[PDB]
């Protein structure tokens, strides 16, 4: 498959930032259920 | 325009659009399931604390991964976007009819979430057999919740079914027969079928299960004279087309993409490969029993069953033997799609393989209800429809889109997922022979070692759906546009550009009757 | 006459796995037994095969429920 | 009639990166993160 | 046991259809519901293809009984030819309804 | 078989219409007939408590949730017995 | 302009509302038999109807008034329609094979017998045998009808399918009649579960048939039917004989046989 | 039971799980065969510059490749129904034990003589006596003959169970209303360790199953001290 | 009755770029306005509803 440049390349700083911004989207919440899950269990 | 555009479509570009992007979601609802699975399980004794919890957890993520992922994804989003173009059609036979197809899941959906958040949610198993299933063990709105979100994604299939078979038989060129029309067309118009008969069986079954619940009847309840064992039959009559309804368009995905990177015109052997689809298609309706191999039929009974199963091997030998041969010969391009599609030919063999141990009536007795039974369906189907949808995705998005993903990334994404998924489940295997029952939340303590390894896998795999995510970001962000696409000759869906015009055959194709 | 009784013999009536019948006929059988003799003078002791092989068979709480139905006067065999 | 092709067949804006960035993980993130406050959710209760 | 009151298609038929039905009669098939015979596709005989526009996509069914059609855009001008059989086929453009 | 009848060489809607009226209707008739001669509020069956009937897993969602959707008193005892 | 045959549909807000409305009555109906109320049903039940409404409203629109429904369109429509009636072919088949599991292997909590002990069956040759009799009567009945209409007669197609509706009412309260008066309830065990849920979903059924059935009518009324284009009445038509042979099989396998 | 880092079978005890063990080997085997197959014939399509992208005729090899699964599907059938009609038939067994399912524990009956019956619960990990098995033992074991046909029956009073021994090659889903019968037959004495093979509610993990197979005068004592 | 059918093809097929379902006149909006009011006011209540029953009530 052939295909132009990027109209608006992505250097890998910004990749390095889409990169953490989109793991931490993934972790952050789930590990505060997780961590928290003794103060919800005994209750 | 907006809502026009997207709440009132008739375009089904769009609505296989709108099914990707529903798919991709409850896909990341149902992969935070099976994180939870293997939390539970990763080292010895509780995690949860509740246990009925745990059987919450495990239901939602069969359900969720078949009824929410899957058939949105390849039926809905795959099946909507490529058949019209492959066939040369304006559109699918019933626009309308199709965009309500898509608007049920959402709110069928809502109701299987629902059923989770009141009472103590609805811990049955996603065979929801009764009485665990009925009004006693399972008093509450839980388990009405399932079966109405079941009647919702039910009666979207049907209607789906009805559309895809019309449309794949009646709108093609004057000039072209069924014999003529693409492997992927002929996958799901046999999907189809199977959806048609199979699906309005359970829905017949779940009804007794609901009027059980609720109007006093007593079809699945001894006390009236009833047998649970009748639903199980039920059930299962509708679940086993179900699982072949999972890989066959599947099948498919792989046929095109096999041949595509192998540079062939054509994949080996056609009419065998429809020959092949059909045959599983049909042998598919006469097996369902192997999945009560323990309740106590009659031994000649048994024997039928174990008998007629092991046939299924045969044609589905063909396809694979079929595949192996298209890449004989092949100027062959290491593209991601085709290590996807490498992987599920391996994979789904192993998977169809301990598929084949468990048509024994006589092992079955000492490994159903295992993580031998677990380890065989997430081979053939986790492995094998994720896999394809995986190859799909990555071959076809240049069309959908217009823009190009980064190849580096989408295999460094493959080799990812491949460690994880085979440490996950393979080790699975011996935990079931060694006697591990499925559906425990805890395991005596000589099963700890396997366990721990298999979670410690599903947190592998959870760094490729991450980076996937990312991958699809990059993509957009970066906006490199499509140009040039090889092998349009014998590929029509991409001969419109990428992507293709809102309508696209406004004016039919020509093709000559000779 | 004829006994040494260890437990219910196989019985080609009832070749297969499921043996729920094989309870309930031999339960019946004995309690048709039990009143054909009764009504007529005789000896119960000819019904005792019968019972021997349903208590060997069902459950103590099928028993249960099925003898409280002959008392109450809801049992839906005939007897 | 309808807008056409790369970035405008589909349902939402692909103009800025950042933005996109923001939305998408947003709504993979919710869908991920609904299990864990589902299970916390039942936790509470009992 | 006779009498009338139903109309026919000739009467109240309309739009599309009606159309449809129109040119059905004078032989004609504007609307591409028929599957369209084939010329000896040499350069002296190609496949008239007509067209609304400059371009329209052509199939060949090399061989009857093939199960792979070859699919390319024919365009307005010099008679083109099926890359795998090289029948030949003219884009013979236009107009279509009446 | 062939019935008894004899015409298959015009099906106008002449032969419908004489099937409806000829054949189709006077069937109904004498079996309206039959009905309307037999019925007559049968002997109402003695009330045994069994179990394995008037089954209440849980109250029907109308009522007082122990009366059927189509009770009538004069056949269909509670789990009780007969009303009043 | 297109240059094929079918049609593309314009922009429709009825999908929507069709799949809101089934949130409504599937959420109503857990509200309903659990928190005991009705309101979300009732409110279901009202956008449901007035969905299907407008949507087969603008069917109509597209097809009598805009001329969409080229003969490439009308052979889509048949097939839509036979594969639709497939599907309700295995949705019954699932309640016969309900039935002939519990009628041919009675269990011991029933006294192991057909019908169970405690049952007082209906007499297949009372009501029942009428009720066949009036389901095949207007089989012949709006056969008639048909024929009438392929040969223009405007009056006698009005009038056979007068008759068929009219048949099809009696059916309905002949059935309401036994139900009413019959000596067992749906809580009678599984012989009261298999009989009053096959039958009860087969007079369901009835009334869809009769209702669309009673739409030909009034269409017929307003000459929207050629003697050629009438795809409307031949689903109808064919939607009733579907409900006639449903009925046989439910006359033969729990009437009669299971007596 | 299972010992760590276990990848086959539990050791046979009775005759049938042994026939089962073979009949394994025969069946993974001729699995190993296919995958090893499979895999060699990629990596041979891929390992290859040279090229024929044209046409192939595509019957003369599907004939080798229908005819020859068909072959090793009756080899693996064969053996499989022998085993699968033996473990049914005609057995004439010595005594009869009926076990009954409820959440969350086993009762156990025998009554051809006197009404023994007991119910059998799951120790917790809490009153473990040191060497004692988690999740394992039960308080009551069912005590058997050894070297002895035995008739179980299976059923359940709530929901559906399913008893299960592993070591001995059974597994007999517990069902209301329903008597289910299976044949249990030790070559040797012992403890064998069974669960719950079917999701019976939140304590499924948590209702286990203990043989004790001992030889009949003890079982004799054992009976008479139990009623 | 009479037959009506072609002054309505021509009332439908009408140039005035409004779709088939509004093409009619007032009532035709009126009836879609409401129609969607209902729907979009018990999706609200439903929501509701399920909020309402997913903590217990003494
Ligand atoms: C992950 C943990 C692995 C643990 C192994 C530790 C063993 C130490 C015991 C130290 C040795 C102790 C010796 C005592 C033997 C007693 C065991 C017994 O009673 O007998 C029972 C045994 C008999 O079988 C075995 O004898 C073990 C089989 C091992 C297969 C090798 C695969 C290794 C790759 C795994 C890595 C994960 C990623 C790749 C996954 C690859 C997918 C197959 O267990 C089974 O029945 C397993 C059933 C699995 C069936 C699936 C078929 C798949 C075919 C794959 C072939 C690919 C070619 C290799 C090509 C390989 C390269 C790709
Ligand atoms: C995509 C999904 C999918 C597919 C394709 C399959 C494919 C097969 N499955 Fe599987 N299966 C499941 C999903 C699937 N399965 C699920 C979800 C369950 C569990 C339900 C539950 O309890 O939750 C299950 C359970 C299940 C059971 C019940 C086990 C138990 O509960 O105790 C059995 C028994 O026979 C079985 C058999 C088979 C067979 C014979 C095939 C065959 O079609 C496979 C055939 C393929 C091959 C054999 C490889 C290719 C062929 C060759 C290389 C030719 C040569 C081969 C030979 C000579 C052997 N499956
Ligand atoms: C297709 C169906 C499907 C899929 C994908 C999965 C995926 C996974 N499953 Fe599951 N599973 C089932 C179907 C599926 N499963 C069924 C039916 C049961 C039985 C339930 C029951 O007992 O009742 C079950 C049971 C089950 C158990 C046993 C529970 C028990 O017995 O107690 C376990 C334990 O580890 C498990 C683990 C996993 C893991 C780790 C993954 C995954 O982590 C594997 C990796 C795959 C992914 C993470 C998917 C990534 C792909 C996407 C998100 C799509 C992207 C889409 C686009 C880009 C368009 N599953
Ligand atoms: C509480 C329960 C009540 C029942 C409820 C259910 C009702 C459903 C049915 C309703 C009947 C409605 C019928 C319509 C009424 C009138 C039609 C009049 C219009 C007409 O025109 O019909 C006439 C015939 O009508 C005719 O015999 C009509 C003849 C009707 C026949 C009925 C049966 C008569 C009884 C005697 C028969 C029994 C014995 C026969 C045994 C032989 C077995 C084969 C035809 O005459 P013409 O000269 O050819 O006309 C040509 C002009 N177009
Ligand atoms: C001429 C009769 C025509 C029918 C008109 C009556 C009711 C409409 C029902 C429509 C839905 C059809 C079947 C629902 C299931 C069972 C009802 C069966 C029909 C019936 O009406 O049976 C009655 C009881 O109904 C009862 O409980 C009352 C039950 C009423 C509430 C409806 C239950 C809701 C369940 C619906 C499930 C929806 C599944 C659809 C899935 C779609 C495909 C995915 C019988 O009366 P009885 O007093 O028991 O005995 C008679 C004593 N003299
Ligand atoms: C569980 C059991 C599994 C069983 C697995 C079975 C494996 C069987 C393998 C068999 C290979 C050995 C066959 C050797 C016989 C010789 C036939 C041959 O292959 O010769 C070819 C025949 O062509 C043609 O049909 C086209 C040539 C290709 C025909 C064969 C294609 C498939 C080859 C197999 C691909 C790998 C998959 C193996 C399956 C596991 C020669 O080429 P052509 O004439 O096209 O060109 C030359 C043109 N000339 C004559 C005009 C100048
Ligand atoms: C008291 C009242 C209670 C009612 C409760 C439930 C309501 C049920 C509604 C009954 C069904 C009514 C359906 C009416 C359909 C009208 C639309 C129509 O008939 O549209 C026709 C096309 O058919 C088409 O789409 C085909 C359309 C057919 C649809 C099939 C309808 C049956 C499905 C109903 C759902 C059953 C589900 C069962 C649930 C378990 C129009 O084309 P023609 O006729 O060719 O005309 C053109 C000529 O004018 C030109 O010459
Ligand atoms: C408790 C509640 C449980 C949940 C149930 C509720 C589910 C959904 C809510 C119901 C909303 C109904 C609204 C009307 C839908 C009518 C569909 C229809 O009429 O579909 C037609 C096509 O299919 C055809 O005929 C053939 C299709 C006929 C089917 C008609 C729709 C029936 C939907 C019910 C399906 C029941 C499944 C039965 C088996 C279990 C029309 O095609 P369109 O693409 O519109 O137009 C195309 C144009 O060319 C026409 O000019
Ligand atoms: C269509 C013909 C194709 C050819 C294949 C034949 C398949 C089916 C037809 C055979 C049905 C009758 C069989 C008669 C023999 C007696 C049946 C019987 O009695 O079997 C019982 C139930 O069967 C039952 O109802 C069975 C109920 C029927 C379920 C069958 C499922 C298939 C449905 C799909 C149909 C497709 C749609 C076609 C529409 C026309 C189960 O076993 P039991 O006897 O309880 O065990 C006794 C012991 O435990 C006690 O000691
Ligand atoms: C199943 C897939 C997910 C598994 C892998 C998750 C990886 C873990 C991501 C970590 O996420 C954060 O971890 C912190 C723990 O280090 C938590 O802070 C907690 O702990 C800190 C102290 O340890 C305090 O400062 C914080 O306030 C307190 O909320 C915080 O809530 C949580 O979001
Ligand atoms: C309608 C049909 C044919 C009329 C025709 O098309 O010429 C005629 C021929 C014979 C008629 C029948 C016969 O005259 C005998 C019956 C006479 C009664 O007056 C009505 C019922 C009765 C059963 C008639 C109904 C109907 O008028 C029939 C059936
Ligand atoms: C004749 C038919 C269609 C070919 C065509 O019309 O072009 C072909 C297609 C696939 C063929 C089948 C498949 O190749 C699989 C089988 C191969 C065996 O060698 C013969 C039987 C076998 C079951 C074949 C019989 C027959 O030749 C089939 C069914
Ligand atoms: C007078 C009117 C004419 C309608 C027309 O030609 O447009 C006629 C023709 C057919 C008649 C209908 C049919 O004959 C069927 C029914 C017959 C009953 O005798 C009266 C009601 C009945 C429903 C009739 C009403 C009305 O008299 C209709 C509708
Ligand atoms: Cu008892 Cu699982
Ligand atoms: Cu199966
Ligand atoms: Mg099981
Ligand atoms: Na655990
Ligand atoms: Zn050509």
């Amino acid at each position: 498959i052939t295909a132009k440049p990027a109209k608006t390349p992505t250097s890998p700083k910004e990749q390095a930032i889409g990169l953490s911004v989109t793991f931490l989207s993934f972790l952050l919440p789930a590990g505060w259920v997780l961590y928290h899950l003794d103060n919800y269990k005994k209750s | 325009m907006f809502i026009n555009r997207w709440l009132f479509s008739t375009n089904h570009k769009d609505i296989g659009t709108l099914y990707l992007l529903f798919g991709a979601w409850a896909g990341m609802v149902g992969t935070a399931l099976s994180l939870l699975i293997r939390a539970e399980l990763g080292q010895p004794g509780t995690l949860l604390g509740d246990d009925q919890i745990y059987n919450v957890v495990v239901t939602a993520h069969a359900f969720v991964m078949i009824f929410f992922m899957v058939m949105p994804i390849m039926i809905g989003g795959f099946g909507n976007w490529l058949v019209p173009l492959m066939i040369g059609a304006p559109d699918m036979a019933f626009p309308r009819m199709n965009n309500m197809s898509f608007w049920l899941l959402p709110p069928s959906f809502l109701l299987l979430l629902a059923s989770s958040m009141v009472e103590a949610g609805a811990g049955t198993g996603w065979t929801v057999y009764p009485p665990l299933a009925g009004n006693l063990a399972h008093a509450g709105a839980s388990v009405d919740l399932t079966i109405f979100s079941l009647h919702l994604a039910g009666v979207s299939s049907i209607l789906g079914a009805i559309n895809f078979i019309t449309t794949i038989i009646n709108m093609k060129p004057p000039a072209m027969s069924q014999y003529q029309t693409p492997l992927f067309v002929w996958s799901v118009m046999i999907t189809a079928v199977l959806l048609l008969l199979s699906l309005p069986v359970l829905a017949a079954g779940i009804t007794m299960l609901l009027t059980d619940r609720n109007l006093n009847t007593t079809f699945f309840d001894p006390a009236g004279g009833g047998d649970p064992i009748l639903y199980q039959h039920l059930f299962w009559f509708f679940g086993h087309p179900e699982v072949y309804i999972l890989i066959l368009p599947g099948f498919g995905m792989i046929s095109h993409i096999v041949t595509y990177y192998s540079g062939k015109k054509e994949p080996f052997g056609y009419m065998g490969m429809v020959w092949a689809m059909m045959s599983i298609g049909f042998l598919g309706f006469i097996v369902w029993a192997h999945h009560m191999f323990t309740v106590g039929m009659d031994v000649d009974t048994r024997a039928y069953f174990t008998s007629a199963t092991m046939i299924i091997a045969i044609p589905t030998g063909v396809k694979v033997f079929s595949w192996l041969a298209t890449l004989h010969g092949g100027n062959i391009k290491w593209s991601p799609a085709m290590m996807w599609a490498l992987g599920f030919i391996f994979l789904f063999t192993v998977g169809g393989l301990t598929g084949i141990v468990l048509a024994n009536s006589s092992l079955d007795i000492v490994l159903h209800d295992t993580y031998y039974v677990v380890a065989h369906f997430h081979y053939v189907l986790s492995m094998g429809a994720v896999f394809a949808i995986m190859g799909g995705f990555v071959h076809w998005f240049p069309l959908f889109s217009g823009y190009t993903l980064n190849d580096t990334w989408a295999k460094i994404h493959f080799a990812i997922m491949f460690v994880g998924v085979n440490m996950t489940f393979f080790p699975q295997h011996f935990l079931g022979l060694s006697g591990m029952p499925r559906r425990y939340s805890d395991y005596p303590d000589a099963y700890t070692m396997w366990n721990t390894i298999s979670s410690m896998g599903s947190f592998i795999s959870l760094t490729a759906v991450m980076l996937m995510v990312f991958i699809i970001w990059e993509a957009f962000a970066s906006k490199r546009e499509v140009l040039t696409v090889d092998l349009t000759t014998t590929n029509l869906e991409w001969l419109n550009g990428c992507p293709p015009p809102y309508h696209t055959f406004e004016e039919p194709t020509y093709v000559n009757l000779k | 006459k004829i006994k040494n009784y260890q437990t219910a013999p196989f019985d080609s009536r009832f070749p297969n796995q499921n043996q729920t019948r094989n309870c309930w006929q031999n339960y019946l059988d004995f309690h048709r037994c039990e009143k054909a003799m009764t009504a007529k003078g005789g000896d119960v002791s000819v019904c005792e095969w019968y019972r021997r092989v349903y208590k060997s068979l069902c459950p103590i709480s099928w028993v249960s429920t099925w003898d409280d139905r002959r008392a109450e006067g809801t049992f839906p065999g005939k007897i | 009639h309808y807008e056409e092709g790369p970035g405008k067949n589909i349902p939402f804006s692909v103009e800025n990166k950042w933005r996109l960035l923001a939305m998408m993980t947003l709504f993979f993130g919710s869908g991920f993160a609904a299990p864990f406050f589902i299970v916390r959710h039942q936790l509470l209760k009992k | 046991a006779s009498g009338g009151g139903v109309p026919t298609d000739e009467e109240q038929a309309t739009g599309l259809e009606r159309e449809v039905m129109l040119a059905a009669r004078k032989g004609q098939d504007p609307y591409n519901i028929l599957a369209p015979k084939a010329t000896s596709g040499t350069k002296e005989d190609p496949n008239l293809v007509p067209s609304i526009t400059n371009k329209r996509i052509v199939g060949c069914i090399c061989e009857e009984d093939n199960s792979t059609v070859i699919w390319f855009w024919l365009h307005k001008g010099e008679a083109q030819r099926c890359p795998s059989c090289g029948t030949h086929y003219k884009l013979v453009p236009h107009q279509l309804a009446h | 078989a062939s019935a008894a009848k004899g015409d298959h060489g015009g099906t106008g809607a002449r032969t419908w219409r004489f099937l409806t009226f000829g054949l189709a209707l006077p069937s109904v008739a004498l079996c309206t007939l039959n009905s309307w001669l037999h019925s007559g509020h049968r002997e109402r069956p003695a009330f045994i408590p069994y179990h394995h009937l008037r089954i209440r897993t849980k109250p029907f969602s109308w009522g007082d949730g122990n009366h059927t959707f189509f009770h009538n008193p004069r056949v269909n005892p509670l789990p009780t017995g007969y009303e009043k | 302009h297109q240059t094929h045959a079918y049609h593309m549909v314009n922009p429709s807000p009825w999908p929507l509302t069709g799949a809101l409305s089934a949130l409504l009555m599937t959420s109503g109906l857990t509200m309903w038999f659990h928190f005991n109320s009705m309101t979300l049903l009732m409110i279901g039940l009202t956008t449901n109807m007035l969905t299907m409404y407008q949507w087969w409203r603008d069917v109509i629109r597209e097809s009598t008034f805009q001329g969409h429904h080229t003969p490439a369109v009308q052979k889509g429509l048949r097939y839509g329609m036979i594969l639709f009636i497939i599907s309700e072919v295995l949705f019954f088949t699932g309640f016969f094979w309900a039935f002939y599991h519990s009628s041919l292997a009675p269990t011991p909590e029933l006294g192991g017998c057909w019908p169970p002990t405690g049952i007082h069956p209906l007499n297949p040759l009372e009501v029942p045998l009428l009720n066949t009799s009036v389901l095949l009567a207007s089989g012949v009945s709006i056969t008639w009808a048909h024929h009438s209409l392929m040969e223009g007669d405007r009056k006698h197609m009005l009038q056979a399918l007068f008759i068929t509706i009219t048949l099809g009412v009696y059916f309905t309260l002949l059935q309401a009649s036994e139900y009413y008066e019959a000596p067992f309830t749906i809580s009678d065990g599984v012989y009261g579960s298999t009989f009053f849920v096959a039958t009860g979903f087969h007079g369901l059924h009835v009334i869809i048939g009769s209702t669309f059935l009673i739409v030909c009518f009034f269409r017929q009324l307003k000459f929207h039917f050629t003697s050629n284009h009438h795809f409307g009445f031949e689903a109808a038509a064919w939607y009733w004989h579907f409900v006639d042979v449903v009925w046989l099989f439910l006359y033969v396998s729990i009437y009669w046989w299971g007596s | 039971m299972a010992y760590p880092m276990q990848l086959g079978f539990q050791d046979a005890t009775s005759p049938i799980m042994e026939e089962l063990l073979h009949f394994h080997d025969h069946t993974l085997m001729i699995v190993f065969l296919i995958s090893s197959l499979v895999l060699y014939i990629i990596s041979l399509m891929l390992t290859t510059k040279l090229t024929h992208t044209s046409t192939m005729d595509a019957q003369e090899v599907e004939t080798i490749w229908t005819i020859l699964p068909a072959i090793i599907l009756i080899l693996i059938a064969l053996p499989s129904l022998r085993i699968l009609y033996m473990m049914d038939e005609i057995n004439n067994p010595s005594l009869t034990v009926k076990t009954m399912g409820h959440q969350w524990y086993w009762s156990y009956e025998y009554t051809d003589y006197e009404d023994l019956s007991f119910d059998s619960y799951m120790i917790p990990t809490s009153e473990l006596k040191p060497g004692e098995l988690r999740l394992l033992e039960v308080d009551n074991r069912v005590v058997l003959p050894m070297e002895m046909t035995i008739r179980m029956l299976v059923s359940s009073e709530d929901v559906l169970h399913s008893w299960a021994v592993p070591s001995l090659g059974l597994k007999t889903d517990a069902i209301p209303g329903r008597l289910n019968q299976t044949t249990l037959m030790s070559s040797r004495p012992g403890l064998y360790y069974g669960q719950c093979s079917e999701i019976c509610g939140s304590n499924h993990s948590f209702m286990p199953i203990v043989l004790e197979l001992v030889p009949l005068k003890y079982f004799e004592k054992w009976s008479a001290s139990m009623l | 009755f009479e037959n009506r059918v072609a002054e309505k093809q021509k009332l439908f097929q009408e140039d005035n770029g409004l779709p088939v379902h509004l093409k009619g006149g007032a009532t035709d909006n009126i009836l879609y306005r409401v129609t969607m009011t209902l729907c979009l006011g018990g999706t609200l209540y439903s929501l509701y509803c399920l909020g309402w029953a997913s903590f217990p009530h003494k």
